[PDB]
């Protein structure tokens, strides 16, 4: 009864966070939700592995130990959460050494791998994002008054090259070789204040990939204002030598 | 004028 990387077990909802849809729930099996010890929901994550959960590292600035952080797996409601959620205390934590926006958890004990909880599947090294390809965004994010608060929410964006996003107009110049830019130049729908840490994903054959980490923003779904990711692809080499070595 | 997306927002004069 195992389960690959990335093939979730209930289809996402097609939806061609602010704006978007509500997923099915269950389609976005490695959606975490980071709270702390007594707290509600405050970033999101993705389950890379039974033990591992990638966020951003911004979202560990309130407290540097790791026992002040639990995850949520398994999950669709933001606060009402189902019986059969997993929540996990996170054992250690690991910065980005470039001080880039990325940060890995360790879990104090390893997920269970359900219907329910997979892991996302992480791309090839240094592999770059084509310009306009359609990905996907998730998470429990403000919604800035459209439909869906308290319940998991999806986008689905097309990712604009660094080259494009860089210009006078949109990002001037702020955007780096490891972060890449997804968004309608015409705003409207993002990510937002809650979703930083979770996944950017992008369909390739028959499985998702995860290309992004939320991370920034000039506000959100601004016209000609692009959500900025953290391009995973960079980091799958200090990733995996990561989990190898802790 | 960026902001990080986390809850709360942390945002810088830019």
């Amino acid at each position: 009864p195992s389960f690959d990387c990335g093939k979730p077990q209930v289809e996402p909802k097609k939806c061609p966070v602010v704006g978007g849809c509500v997923a099915h729930p269950h389609s976005w099996p490695w959606q975490v939700s980071l709270r702390t010890r007594f707290g509600m929901h405050f970033c999101g994550g993705t389950l890379i592995s039974p033990e591992w959960v990638l966020t951003a590292a911004h979202c560990l600035e309130k407290s540097p130990r790791p026992s002040s952080y639990k995850v949520i797996l398994g999950a669709h409601q933001e606060v009402n959460l189902e019986p059969h959620v997993q929540e996990i205390e996170v054992s250690r934590l690991f910065l980005e050494p470039t001080r880039k926006d990325i940060a890995l958890l360790k879990l104090s004990s390893p997920a269970v791998i359900t219907d329910k909880v997979i892991p996302a599947c992480l791309p090839s090294p240094n592999y770059v994002v084509a310009d306009r390809t359609e990905c996907f965004i998730t998470g429990w994010g403000e919604t800035q008054g459209t439909f869906g608060a308290g319940l998991l929410k999806e986008a689905q964006l097309p990712v604009i090259e660094n080259k494009v996003c860089n210009r006078y107009e949109f990002l001037n110049g702020r955007v780096q070789s490891t972060e890449l830019c997804a968004g309608h130049l015409a705003g409207g729908t993002d990510s937002c204040q809650g979703d930083s840490g979770g996944p950017l994903v992008c369909f390739e054959k028959d499985k998702y990939i995860l290309q992004g980490v939320t991370s920034w923003g000039l506000g959100c779904a601004r016209p000609n204002k692009p959500g900025v990711y953290v391009r995973v692809s960079r980091f799958v080499t200090w990733i995996e030598g990561v989990m190898r070595n802790n | 004028g960026r902001c990080y997306k986390s809850i709360p927002p942390i945002c810088f004069p830019d």
